[PDB]
């Protein structure tokens, strides 16, 4: 699956919520955390689009309410390849 | 508080009313050390390492301010030998 | 002993409570565990009238407020040689 | 999986207590010993474990089923089981 | 696919349009029929995510309407393997 | 893809920048050159192309991340970009 | 009040909900003396030496009046041997 | 003991006396302190889940009052196997 | 009340605020007993013989009603050996 | 200097932070271990002594720091540090 | 995939519109364009079931507000071999 | 050690009912007693840092209530070298 | 000379007013210019007791007016020898 999903939280607890959430709820791959800076935090998987799906609304739904909350949860079906060149490959 | 084990159960057909419905145990810190009887106030089995707390907390710990209580168990150790 | 105490709760979660609750109270042994029907369940322990009366007290205080709570909780100290054709002898 | 304690969540139908199960499951190291219909519309699961994950797992299966369905009655948890009760605790789900 | 979806009617004629409705909406498997007690009935579909959300959501619709109506409706995109000792293999 | 124009779009947070990242280059023929986290939450995403192209990309971009997430901050072209500027402009996203 | 060293952690998961969130310690007089159980109010690593208050005093020491404790540890001594 | 705890402080100090307060609560690993930025800090530790459990609680209790104050307090009882790619092992 | 011959002072920089600023001192009922810690209330020289108070009673002793002491030293000995 | 306590104060800014460990170190017998860039604003520095020492250093430093630049925002002392906690803890200030 | 998408609007322009943003979205086939009568535009998709919810989610967002507007969204998972007979293989 | 303790009051007995608390309550030296003029009397002592935050608490808390009272309750951690010259070095 | 100077600001265009005004107005070395964080901007000289007490005045006046504004402005007549290894000896 190539669909992404994208969920961006306050701080580092909600993020690893969300992550585990979405991992626990569907067959997708954990490739990146980002810090964006001034406390966001950036969570991305990749997969099947239903699972995808799935998992993000898993995420928002966890991560919601942990800590100081969530910014915004987006799925995106099928990503241009211009910007795989900014999306991680692996979670470092 | 002491660490206690579990060794049977105790019953008082006759005791005063204000013990209300609460069972009791008979605890001590080691078999053959000398025993002693608890309030269980979490529902324990015989060989369990308890947590045992007296003087005025146990009354409180029981379920009320004025229990006649001075030994109530509070907790269950969760790994203890 | 000959003595039987009983349980009656709604649910299935405040039965077990109860039954845990009176053998470990007193040296009784829990005989039966009934599915009445509608959401009814009844334990039946057997022991001496003392033993009985304890674990019946404990139990009935333990499990009140758990689920959809306790119905009845009823001691017989001396039970008729009639209705042991109707008492189960062991749990299912 | 090891661990002696129980924990169990009562509701009504069966769509919140596979949703509590599968919470369950999903939030510690439990295992699913038993699903059990107790009539009148109630439903059972049990699991067990180690006290701390029953603990958890049972937090987690209410939060997620209480809104499903009819609801959630129960969630409970017993550290140490008398030997008297496992003989009504089912052993394996079937 | 190895998404699950379940609803759960007041009645087993409702349940039995529901099922009627999610095979026709998707190719989902009909996996169970379940006399919970009470008068709930539930029946459980396998398949693919997205073919389970179609099937659910038309099941949802179709049996809303019917006799004493539609109690849940749910679907869980993965399912823990712990929890498929509980599911039916095969709708007997 | 030739052309030296430039398009920015300035979003607050990661999400919306990607979000506008693949509107503008599903909707003209732009590379994308550059992610650039600026901090304090703003991030700026950079295409290179044609004139039209990096106006239609950046009106694209612009609308679709709008409404995602903490929102746009800032959607700008520049048709002809001095040679001090591409100093500190990115050649590759990376 | 005693004078006691702090030996390990105590963990009771299923503990009563009036114990709050304050942890436990085992502590003892000595290597090899009775073990004893206390709320740490302070944060004390093993092998320090404590003060240890019992009777009533412990309930207020660990955070309220009602608090089930009847030791608690008040300070860590600066120098003792 | 694979459970995972965490808490996230405004400033450094809260976050510093919240790790301290775990360590000594329960035996707990600290396997992470991380500049998440904006000036969140975030401390993790690993452990069996009771110790987790008691350790972040103890830890939330100490370092609500210190500082700017305590943002969250989480545990995470059962990780999923993606989780631990963004999880640090030892800290810095 | 308890006959204990004061033997050195303690300090416990640390300790909680609720202690105030009472002096303590460790106290023995002879030398090589089991040491204690009490609240000194009086003001005591080592090798003072003192009288101590314990359980709810010191608290008051010590001050207060909510003070967090089991001991209090309440006065020396006139005449002891 | 010799001792095990911990005392830590949190400013905004660095000049406050740098008053505040000018007046511990006056103050008291404590060995400056850390100035930290926690990010945000926020600095942190960090003394290591004798409990009596470092009480009084970090009651100097927050009466002194308080009304400089944007002010101060946390003065906390750990008598025992956690053997765990070393491993975060700066060793030299560098 | 064998899902259906559709997508009706008044006039071509949205049409045209609503086409470009489902193929871009997802990964699907414009199989057809008709002339209904009477202004009706209809644009045909087939694919996957989640790529054709992505394409037709996107398409009616796309199309809302492009000349006289949207019409109708809809999806059909799994469509009767009946209907096949009607729909267009190739957009001509 | 090397701190420095202070107590003022006004007269004689309290003074030397605070040094008598202080040298009591914990492990420091007197080092003087001045006569300050006025009334006023200052009694200082010497010792590791936190026996004399212990001594001046205790001597400032007994000396309080004696007499016309206590003036001013001061400890000096660390004194500059300056000062010591002007330290008494033992009572007269 | 061994005095310390500093000014705090919000930004970097004030920073280097600051920075500018002081070395005019007295004989002080710039030895450093710090980016704290969250927009702060620290610079730091030494000299003179006399010299930096001019050159922070004139500093402070310069750049009060100047972006977002001046933050703090503070002298150190002789810094302890602990506090020089967190001071920068050139202004890199």
């Amino acid at each position: 699956g190539i669909a992404l999903g994208m969920i961006e939280t306050r701080g580092l607890v909600p993020a690893i919520e969300a992550a585990d959430a979405m991992t626990k709820a569907a067959e997708v791959r954990l490739v990146g955390r980002q810090f964006v800076g001034g406390g966001y935090v950036t969570v991305l998987v990749r997969g099947e689009t239903g699972a995808v799906n799935a998992a993000v609304r898993a995420g928002a739904d966890a991560c919601e309410r942990v800590g100081d909350g969530l910014v915004a949860a987006h799925i995106i079906a099928r990503v241009h390849s211009e910007v795989e060149n900014i999306l991680p490959k692996a979670p470092q | 508080m002491k660490i206690m084990q579990v060794e049977k159960t105790l019953v008082s057909t006759n005791r005063i009313a204000d013990m209300g419905h609460k069972p009791l145990l008979v605890v001590w810190e080691k078999p053959g050390a000398p025993r002693q009887v608890a309030v269980d106030a979490i529902g324990c089995i015989p060989g369990d390492w308890v947590l045992c707390v007296g003087s005025s907390a146990a009354r409180e710990a029981a379920g009320s301010k004025s229990y006649p209580s001075d030994l109530t168990i509070i907790g269950i150790i969760d790994q203890w030998n």
